[PDB]
């Protein structure tokens, strides 16, 4: 996250971290209930053997509410490719339950016309995570949030070098110095409404951070809701 | 009707039924009494700011 500021305590009780065998965090993900995390197809290339941690703020000193879980099933989407970045989304089937207390709770899944009626075509949205503060710095050691404007379609693809595609969307700012960044990816974007969160969209990709006249490239989770069910069930 | 005037006054979800509007809640939440709010049923309803 470049920019933007501080997840204080109990502030983004969704978010949920990928680490490598390193305990390195190098992805993000939304905890979807005490079974499921959401998170990007291509962040399991980011890595070889991983397990999702929830209750973090801060990657170096032990608040006591932090825990980890092993993976039981990765559900990924067949339909991604790197070469085009689409369907990049997938849900993990957690070997033990997330026990929800301060800090760890989940983010609601809207239904998919409400939501596309309703919290996208709200003002702003916000996205979170442990990764870089800039494009060239280093995983940031505390973990962020920023709300991020919904971005004109038209604007979004016009400025992409890159197809935007039917599951995708722009979100973030032209020339302000505020976006997410490397390792941020598979992280929670959100809507507010009346004081509930709920999923809008999953950290993809971006051409770099911030840079002025690119934007945020966050996949579409309405556009896969029926499918996000499915994969609950296990499928 | 017209869940387009203030979300149709709901908590969450609004639909409409050609006539009137139909509140709706997210699992984890019951519709209330007035069928518009929604209410947890556990200490960690989904969405919530563990504040
Ligand atoms: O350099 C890259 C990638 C990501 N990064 S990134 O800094 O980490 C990065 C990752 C995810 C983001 C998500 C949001 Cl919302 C906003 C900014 C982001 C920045 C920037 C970049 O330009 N690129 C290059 C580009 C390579 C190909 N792309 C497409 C898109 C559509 N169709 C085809 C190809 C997009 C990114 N690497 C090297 C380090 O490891 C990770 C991958
Ligand atoms: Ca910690």
């Amino acid at each position: 996250i470049v920019g933007g500021q501080e997840c204080k305590d109990g502030e983004c009780p969704w978010q949920a971290l990928l680490i490598n065998e390193e305990n390195e965090g190098f992805c993000g993900g939304t905890i979807l209930s005490e079974f499921y995390i959401l998170t990007a197809a291509h962040c399991l290339y980011q890595a070889k053997r991983f397990k999702v941690r929830v209750g973090d703020r801060n990657t170096e000193q032990e608040e006591g509410g932090e825990a980890v879980h092993e993976v039981e099933v990765v559900i990924k989407h067949n339909r991604f490719t790197k070469e085009t970045y689409d369907f990049d989304i997938a849900v993990l089937r957690l070997k033990t339950p997330i026990t929800f207390r301060m800090n760890v709770a989940p983010a609601c899944l809207p239904e998919r016309d409400w939501a596309e009626s309703t919290l996208m075509t709200q003002k702003t949205g916000i996205v979170s995570g442990f990764g870089r503060t800039h494009e060239k710095g280093r995983q940031s050691t505390r973990l962020k949030m920023l709300e991020v404007p919904y971005v004109d379609r038209n604007s979004c693809k016009l400025s992409s070098s890159f197809i935007i595609t039917q599951n995708m969307f722009c979100a973030g700012y032209d020339t302000k110095q505020e976006d997410a960044c490397q390792g941020d990816s598979g992280g929670p974007h959100v809507t507010r409404f009346k004081d509930t969160y709920f999923v809008t969209g999953i950290v993809s990709w971006g051409e770099g951070c911030a840079r002025k006249g690119k934007y945020g490239i966050y996949t579409k989770v309405t556009a896969f809701l029926k499918w996000i069910d499915r994969s609950m069930k296990t499928r | 009707k017209l869940c387009s005037l203030d979300n149709g006054d709901c908590d969450q979800f609004c639909h409409e039924e050609q006539n009137s509007v139909v509140c709706s809640c997210a699992r984890g939440y019951t519709l209330a009494d007035n069928g518009k709010a929604c209410i947890p049923t556990g200490p960690y309803p989904c969405g919530k700011q563990t504040l």
